[PDB]
This record gives structure tokens, sequence and C-alpha cells, in this order.
RNA sequence: GUGCUCGCUUCGGCAGCACAUAUACUAAAAUUGGAACGAUACAGAGAAGAUUAGCAUGGCCCCUGCGCAAGGAUGACACGCUCGUGAAGCGUU
RNA sequence: UCGGCCUCCGAACGGUAAGAGCCUAGCAUGUAGAACUGGUU
């Protein structure tokens, strides 16, 4: 009955490049129970600043606490390692972790993996690290790595989009005109953003690496000979030879220069087709930008 | 609790200083070196030194009985402490004043 | 130590520094605390309840049960509006004199008369029953005043006007009460903002909670004394029936009735 | 910008120097979700006949109060747990 | 041809149950966030 989780007053907050900015000479305000946390709700510390010159004065939304615990921005709300949202983070990784979504229960567990973190070390994004080391499958074919400043771009002048903003220029918020109100991808809840739950900009992003055929290969009919395009003289049989050595013995590798086709065959068939799906416009060898095709 | 910003007009400041034990107050200092063992026999054995025609009869002849009160001394029986307050005598003493 | 507060919030950037003529202070202040009223009543929602312009609370409409009983104030708020009421008086005298509604020998002899008959006008006593010393004194001193005054020619006209000893007695009852009347509406806004604390800091053992109190840790003796002696075993503890014959010994003891249950273990 | 120049050299400007030094939740927003509980209907005042003073106790139950005060119907709410059936373990034949 | 003494002064709680719910106020936000496409028997 004297039970509350207690309050996230610490320094340090756990930022992206791309909201953390360009400038290395960094002007900075912290509030410390100025307001709460979007998701648990503690009164959290909040951080204030401006990254750049066209900015909206960012600032942190959610407590270190959650941040801690699903390693995501305290701003963007996206994740640090690769700049994507955790609803693509937990699908390609691991989405057995969740959260309560009833109040009272959510704030219990929540005061008890914050007793668990301060019981731990203070720098570990909870229980999955040991899971979430088996990275770039495919999740790094569109994960970020640039500074993205767009996302970082200021507020639009509602003032203006009703064509009333009689500063002009003086206002600070955008002077361009707003994106489509109907479009889903402008929706954007934050619950849903921090839960893994049908987040838009997730959904485009899966239905975007569902378009490569990164791994996909196979083109020959139960042959274990592809064909790599786009190596021509550049990729020899040692290239093939080599990246078929970590995966076995290699059947048949070669190099023929009259089609520009690196020939790679391992002895075994997951074999040849790993190195396939390794070689389908995702790997170069030798510096030849190969892509597998039927052989 | 950290948080709270109600103040009980009992949570004031009061009463700030703490007082130590002077050499008159039998100091700590003092305590170590003196020995109580024979302060204790001292004060025992003080305590044990000061605990130390026509004739008529007699008018008073015409009664059925004589010298009733003879063996009536309370003594030590008010004294004596029992531990019971039905039978205790300030109990029956407090039923006899106060109820007539 | 001084700690001057108001170069505390003058190292502030929410306090700045001004020149001001009284009058206009006053009518700052006055207007200041009936918002500050009136958004005491919106925090709540108390919409049905309405304060005048001089101070004075009263309902719009009839209450319910339930807003009969939410209704209920404290000492410190009611008696801090009569207090802003008094300012407000005093206000209106010094206003209508600086328009010339009235001399400036009315202007003294109103503070006179306000000074005079504090309780007389505002409601002191209800919520706080300690300033009748200080009304009383200052009848004495108007009594003073009266009688030191009317010594020739002049009689007990209307018009005299002397207000520096009330001023005094007030003022240094206000140094007195200020930091009272600061620590309960501090506690009247942490319970505002911070809500109520229902379980809280726990409740003393007063009169009325004696016999409960006593018979609940006698209670809990009993339990105490009666776990220690149990050896491995006995699924049936028994510990109502325990509490049942323990209340029928001491019923019949009340009763004088010869209490024995033969089947009872001996310690 | 102002102040000053062994100025450029006209007496204007320019050049040099000097000091001047990083306002702001930035919205006059857009939108966002909880909502007093008035209304109506709903609604029925503890202690085994009625009339019922009450103090508790409990916890994710709260209100009023400045409360380590007192009220809110005692503020509300807050009982049902002695034989066969077999099982396995060990001891005997 | 002779002395003086002057307590006090009023407010709340405690009675016009409690519960319940639906639409409605008051009031809380002035946010975070939009990544799109190419190599061979
Ligand atoms: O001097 P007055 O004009 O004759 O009135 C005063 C005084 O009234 P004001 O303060 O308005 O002058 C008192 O009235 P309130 O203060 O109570 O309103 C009142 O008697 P108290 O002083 O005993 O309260 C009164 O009548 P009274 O002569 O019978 O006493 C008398 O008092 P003074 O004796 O001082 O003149
Ligand atoms: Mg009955
Ligand atoms: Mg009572
Ligand atoms: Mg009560
Ligand atoms: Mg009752
Ligand atoms: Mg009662
Ligand atoms: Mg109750
Ligand atoms: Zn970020
Ligand atoms: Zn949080």
């Amino acid at each position: 009955t004297y039970n509350r989780q207690n309050w996230e007053d610490a320094d340090f907050p756990i930022l992206c490049q791309t909201c953390l900015g360009e400038n290395p000479y960094i002007r900075m305000t912290k509030e410390k129970y100025g307001k709460e946390c979007k998701i648990c709700a503690r009164p959290f510390t909040v951080f204030r600043w401006c990254p750049g010159v066209r900015m909206r004065f960012k600032k942190t939304e959610v407590c270190q606490t959650c941040s801690k615990l699903k390693n995501v921005c305290q701003t963007c709300l996206l994740d640090l390692e690769y700049g994507l949202p955790i609803q693509v983070r937990d699908a390609g990784l691991s989405f057995k972790d969740d959260m309560p979504k009833s109040d009272v229960n959510k704030e219990y567990y929540t005061q008890n993996m914050e007793r668990e973190i301060s019981n731990s070390d203070g720098t570990r994004p909870v229980g999955m690290l040991g899971k979430a080391t088996s990275t770039s499958d495919m999740l790094l074919k569109l994960a970020r790595t640039t500074p993205y400043y767009k996302r970082n771009r200021p507020h639009i002048c509602s003032f203006w989009v009703k064509g009333e903003c009689k500063r002009g220029e003086e206002c600070p918020y955008r002077h361009e005109k707003p994106t489509d109100p109907d479009d889903p991808l402008a929706d954007q809840n934050i619950k849903d953003r921090y839960y893994g739950i049908n987040d838009p900009v997730a959904d485009k992003l899966l239905k975007r690496a569902s378009t490569m055929p990164r791994l996909d290969p196979p083109e020959d009919k139960t042959i274990t000979t592809l064909y790599v395009g786009g190596l021509g003289d550049t990729i020899t049989e040692t290239d093939l030879r080599n990246h078929f050595y970590q995966f076995g013995e290699i059947r048949t590798i070669t190099v023929v220069q009259r089609q520009q086709c690196a020939f790679i065959q391992f002895a075994t068939r997951q074999a040849a087709e790993v190195a396939a799906e390794k070689s389908f416009n995702k790997l170069i060898v030798n510096g030849r930008r190969l892509n597998v095709k039927w052989g | 609790s950290q948080l709270s910003k109600q103040y009980s007009s009992r949570d004031l400041p009061s009463h700030t200083k703490i007082k130590y034990r002077q050499t008159t107050q039998d100091a700590p200092e003092e305590v170590r070196n003196r020995d109580f063992r024979r302060e204790l026999e001292e004060r025992e054995r003080a305590a044990a030194r000061e605990k130390n025609f026509k004739v008529k009869r007699r008018w008073d002849d015409d009664v059925v009985f004589k010298n009733c009160a003879k063996g009536v001394d309370d003594q030590k029986k008010d004294k004596r402490f029992v531990n019971d307050t039905l039978r205790s005598e300030f109990h029956k003493k407090f039923m006899e004043k106060y109820i007539k | 130590k001084k700690r001057y507060l108001f170069r505390s919030f003058k190292a502030t950037k929410f306090f700045q520094s001004t020149k001001l003529d009284w009058v206009e202070v006053g009518l700052q202040v006055c207007r200041q605390g009936y918002n500050m009223l009136n958004l005491l009543i919106h925090r709540k929602n108390l919409n049905y309840l309405h304060l005048d312009y001089n101070f004075n609370l009263k309902p719009v409409k009839t209450l319910t049960t339930k807003e009969r009983k939410k209704s209920r104030f404290g000492n410190a708020f009611h008696l801090c509006r009569e207090v802003l009421r008094l300012t407000k008086l005093v206000v209106d005298s010094h206003v209508q004199y600086r328009l010339g509604n009235v001399d400036a020998f009315q202007l003294a002899d109103g503070l006179q008369y306000i000074f005079a008959h504090v309780g007389q006008l505002t409601g002191m006593y209800r919520y706080k029953y300690k300033l009748m010393r200080q009304i009383r004194m200052c009848k004495d001193l108007k009594h003073l005043i009266y009688y030191r005054f009317n010594t020739g020619p002049v009689g007990k006209g209307p018009g005299c006007g002397f207000w520096a000893a009330g001023w005094r007695v007030w003022l240094f009852f206000m140094r007195g009460i200020t930091p009272l009347l600061e620590r309960w509406l501090g506690n009247l806004l942490a319970r505002q903002f911070e809500g109520r604390h229902s379980k809280g800091v726990a409740k003393t053992v007063t009169k009325q909670r004696v016999e409960s109190h006593f018979d609940l840790e006698l209670r809990a003796a009993v339990m105490h004394d009666i776990l220690d002696m149990m050896p491995e075993g006995i699924k049936q503890n028994k510990a109502r029936t325990i509490l049942q014959h323990l209340s029928e010994a001491w019923r019949c003891w009340k009763a004088n009735i010869p209490w024995k249950v033969p089947g009872l273990p001996t310690p």
C-alpha cells in the first residue's frame, strides 16, 4: 500500500546520432522533474537542447528506464543500434518480451524491472542483449547509418497552413505545406511505436524489405553451380573457393569472362544455397559485385 | 518519503540540540575508570546502617460484652501487597469509600 | 541568518522590479487575490459557489448531500478570504480618498474605525478564536485615544482619526500569523496537487481509540503468545476457537459465571 | 553600430582598429483525452423482533480538513472450512 | 474629619444516507515520428 515507482533522476540521455545532430560544440539544458514519462508515467529527467540551426529545440519524451528497457532514443523512439523502429528490430531478432497494457500491472512490472536495473550494472538493454548480437542478417540492408535531419526538421507553421502567419520567415515553425492527413504513415501513435505493435513506418519498411531478392538466388534447376553476374574477370575462382571454404568444400569454383559469370558451387547443396543467398546482389568477391543467377 | 510537501506542526525544527553527560552527570570518561562494585557495597552498607448505705455497681457494668477491642491491630496487614485486585486492600477501601 | 527571500526572487528571472504607487499595488493585490480564489474554486470545480468582489462567499444554488459534504472548507481558506476582504476595505477607502470622495481627515477616521472594528466587520473569530485579545487591545486603544481626546470643547462626534497603534497591533499579529498560514497553505497546495495520502502517516491513538487499540494489541499478544508452544504437526491450530474460549472466559468473568472448558490444554 | 585612425584621401564614403557576442517550451498554434457529476432513470440507512450510540480492524477504497485532530451511514465494503478411495515409500511372510 | 480595585463576548464538525451509471462541463497535449529502386550455363 506504500508502493510507487521511483523517479528517473539521472544524467546522460541515450540518444541517436540523428537527433544528436552535427555540432560537436553543444549547449545543453536539463529539467530535473519537469515532465513525466510518456509510457510508464514516472517523473523523469527532461533533456532539451538545440542540435543545429533549423531546429525544433528537440527534447526527450520517455524516461531513461524505458529507454534502458527498449534501447530506443529518448526523443526519436527508434532503436539506437540501427536507426530502425523497435517493431522492426523485434520482428528481426526477438518479439517475446512485450509489455502489459493495464496501468497498475504495467507500473508494478515497471517497478520490478526498475529495481532489477538498479541492482544491475546500469548500461545494458536488458535481457535480449545476449540474443541481439546476431544482426546484419537482413535488417542492415535498410538500416540507416546517416544522421537523418529531416525528422529533426521543425514543426509546420499551422498559421501559414491557414495562410495567416503574419511573421513569415520570422516564425520558427516550418513555412512549408503539410503532409497528407489521410496517409496512415502520418498517424504514428507513440504508445504503438513504443510497444512495437502496428507502427505504419515499421510496416512500410517491412513491405520495402520484402521487395529486394537479396537472399533469394537459386535460379539453377537443382544445380549447385550458381553464376554470379556482374563479376567479370575481377572475381576469380580463388575468391569463390575462399568464400566456400568457410561453408565447407567447393565443388566447382570458376570464373567465365565471356558471360561475366562467377560460377560458385559448394559440395553441399545447403552450403551452395547459403553462398548463393549471400552473393545474390549482397556480396562482393575480389572487388567485383556478384549477383547470383542460373549457371 | 523524499517527495511529500505536507508539513505538520509537530514536524517543525525544534529541540535540535543534544545535551550530553558531563562529569557531574556520570560521563563515560569516568564510567570506565570508576568501578561500580565497591560503590554498590558501600551504598548497600549505608542503606543497611540507615535502615535502623446504698452502693451501686460500675456505671459501665450494665453491658453484655466486655473488652471487645482486644485483638484489633492493623499493622502490616494493609501493607501486605496482595497482587489480586479482587482482594486488594486499596480496592476494598475504594468500595467502602465510594459505595454507601 | 537573514536570508532575504526578496533577493532570492530578484536573483531569479521570474521576478523583476519597478516603481509603483501603493494604491495601484493594493488594487493589483486585490484583483490578484480575487483571481486566486476564483481559480481555487475552478480547480475543485465549485462553480455553484461564488465570490462577490468584497470577498463574500455564497452558493449560487442549493446543494445536494454530495455538494454539501465536499464543499466543507478549513480555517485557512476562509480566514485568508476574510483577510482579503479587510484589505479590500482598506484599498477601497484609499481609492475613494484618491478620487476625492472623502476628506483626508475622513480617511484617517475611517482607518480608525477599520482598526477599531475588525471583528465587528470581519469574521476573524469564526476561524481563529485568538484574535479578540488584539480586538480588546484595539478597543482599549480606542478608549485611550477617546479619553485623551475628549478633554475640552470636543465631544463624542464621529470624526476622531488615529490609526498607527492598531496598525502596529495588526501588523505585529501579521508577522506572528504569517508562517502558520504559509505552512497551512502549503499543506493545502500539496493536498491539491500531490493529492491526499489516504493511508499516509499513521493516525494517533486518541481517546476514542483507546479500548479498540488496547484489545487489538491484546489480541496480537495472544496470537504471538499462542503461536510458540505449538510442536510439529497440528493442522487444526484453531486460533479462532482459542479466541472464542478467551472471549467467553472474559465475558463469564464480566458476568461472574464460573467458566470452565474441561477440554483445554493446560499452558 | 558607435568611438578612433601616422588612413584611402576626400572631406563624402571606404579601409583599419576599438568595444559591441549567440533571446526564446520558441504558436498569435494545429490537434490530442480525459473528464465535476448536475439531469433523468437506477437506488435503499450495520449489529439475527423493532429502535439502533458507536470505536475499530483490512487495502490497488476514498472524500472534507492544516492535520500525528475529527467527520464522511460506525464513510464504504470486507465468514465456511470429523471416513473411505487409491498411490508411492519402507518393514514382515 | 481619610482610597483605589469591575471575569466574560464564536465558529465548523456533528442530519437531512450511501451507491450507481449514461451524454454533457471543467481541464490535460502544444508532442515524438514518415527511410520508398539495378549484375551471368
Ligand atoms: O465615542 P462615541 O462616538 O460616543 O462611540 C464610542 C464607540 O463608538 P465609535 O468607535 O464608533 O466612536 C463605541 O461603539 P463601537 O466601537 O462598539 O462601535 C461605544 O461603546 P464601546 O467603546 O464600549 O464599545 C460608544 O458607547 P459608550 O459611550 O456607552 O461606551 C462609545 O464609546 P466611548 O465610551 O469610548 O465613547
Ligand atoms: Mg436487531
Ligand atoms: Mg466517534
Ligand atoms: Mg467522519
Ligand atoms: Mg455510527
Ligand atoms: Mg454515528
Ligand atoms: Mg466508512
Ligand atoms: Zn534520437
Ligand atoms: Zn518510462
